């Protein structure tokens, strides 16, 4: 199980950047028997290059491989969108194949603030005893947010349920989903919920609220 | 055109076995190996086995020997992975794949998902999210094991589990004039529980 290590882990590029990944084999491996795949999220990898350099079909002429030894590397010309995926090594010269940890790939972009929109709990869930607050922070790069759920003015940490897209297809930025659940009684006994996002596009906070009494 | 379609997303027991399948189509079944992997969320992936259908032979990483069994069946163009003794870390997804030129992966089936819990099948509770373009959307709650598709009449959210029950949420932007005028639904759908849900989102009051 011959290791192999590819750098960097995680790396952005711009539309039209150069790229160049690396993987090193802690042992030598016929060029023959190395190969790359591409991977997006969701769907199952798919060939990419064989055999060091060879595009497989489909693959655009932007893309090349090279290498020998124990050092083999993919290169990408100029960086489009649909290029953003985790990359991956395999060598088969040895079994048990194996293959590298992956090279993430993503698309930088200028940053975009987030579009912010609050739910209430709805009667049918308080119905059943409980009470979820939702808040979506739509369309924002880069990913990093700081998603604050505030209780009558007084921050509340527990019961918060956070999930990301991975980024969009089209205009590679993230949207989040931010789910505070209490009890029905919890609830019940406060006015005003707010979510509130922190991000770098902003020098204030993007707010919003509901009350109990609207 | 070649093609490797796998069995379903399936949640099994800790302690018992289960067995997917590979069906093959669009290429002479014997003259080719199929490969088997597992890749955990997150991670690369690790190769189990091959099977070899032209002489039944299989060949497996020395730390799958005796949890897999790969087979295949001629007559059907299917090859079969049994995993048995089955733990939490056997959740994954697994692929199976053709071995091309120089032991190139040239097509992918479209992997299987093996959920390993003792968590109980739930269907989800789901929930509308009402309030010039409108933000709505449905909080889809509670259910056991993933996955769900959400379709209205858009962003839909990975799920987070929390005590054996996912959460997940997805969000339609429309223009003012439609919704409340309009009726807005978002369509939920839990295939192991073999269950669905029409969600119209309903204005509050
Ligand atoms: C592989 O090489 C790296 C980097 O030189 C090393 O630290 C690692 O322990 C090696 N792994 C094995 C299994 O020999």
């Amino acid at each position: 199980d011959i290791v192999l290590t590819q750098t960097p882990a995680i790396m952005s590029a711009s539309l039209g950047e150069r790229v160049t990944m690396t993987c090193t084999a802690n042992s030598s491996v016929s060029s023959n028997y190395f190969h790359w795949y591409q991977q997006k999220p969701g769907s199952s990898p798919k060939l990419w290059i064989y055999s060091t350099s060879n595009l497989a079909s489909g693959v655009p002429t932007r893309f090349s491989g090279s290498g020998s030894g124990t050092s083999y590397s993919l290169t990408l010309s100029s960086m489009e969108a649909e290029d953003a995926a985790t990359y991956y090594c395999h060598q088969y010269h040895r079994s048990p194949p194996t293959f590298g940890s992956g090279t993430k790939l993503k698309m930088k972009r200028a940053d975009a603030a987030p579009t912010v929109s609050i739910f209430p709990p709805s009667s049918e869930q308080l119905t059943s005893g409980g009470a979820s607050v939702v808040c979506f922070l739509n369309n924002f790069y880069p990913k990093d947010i700081n998603v604050k759920w505030k209780i009558d003015g007084s921050e509340r940490q527990n019961g918060v349920l956070n999930s990301w897209t991975d980024q969009d297809s089209k205009d590679s930025t993230y949207s989040m989903s931010s789910t505070l659940t209490l009890t029905k009684d919890e609830y019940e006994r406060h006015n005003s919920y707010t979510c509130e996002a922190t991000h770098k596009t902003s020098t204030s906070p993007i707010v919003k609220s509901f009350n109990r009494n609207e | 055109e070649v093609k490797l379609e796998e069995s379903g997303p399936e949640l099994v027991k800790p302690g018992a076995s289960m067995k997917m399948s590979c069906k093959a189509s669009g290429y002479t079944f014997t003259s080719y190996i199929i490969h088997w992997l597992k890749q955990k969320p997150g991670q690369g992936l690790e190769w189990i086995g091959y099977i070899n259908p032209y002489n039944d032979g299989s060949k497996y990483n020395e730390k799958f020997k005796g949890k897999a069994t790969l087979t295949s069946d001629k007559s059907s163009s299917t090859a079969y992975m049994e995993l048995s003794s089955l733990a939490s870390e056997d959740s994954a997804v697994y692929y199976c794949t053709r071995n091309y030129g120089s032991d190139s992966l040239d097509y992918w089936g479209q992997g299987t998902t093996l959920t390993v819990s003792s968590a109980k099948t739930t269907p989800p509770s789901v929930y509308p999210l009402a309030p010039s373009m409108v933000t709505l959307g449905c909080l889809v709650k509670g259910y056991f094991p993933e996955p769900v598709t959400v379709t209205w009449n858009v962003h839909t959210f990975p799920a987070v589990l929390q005590s054996d029950l996912y959460t997940l949420s997805s969000s339609v932007t429309v223009p003012s004039s439609t919704w409340p005028s309009e009726t807005v639904t978002c369509n939920v759908a839990h295939p192991a529980s073999s269950t669905k849900v029409d969600k119209k989102i309903v204005p509050r009051d």
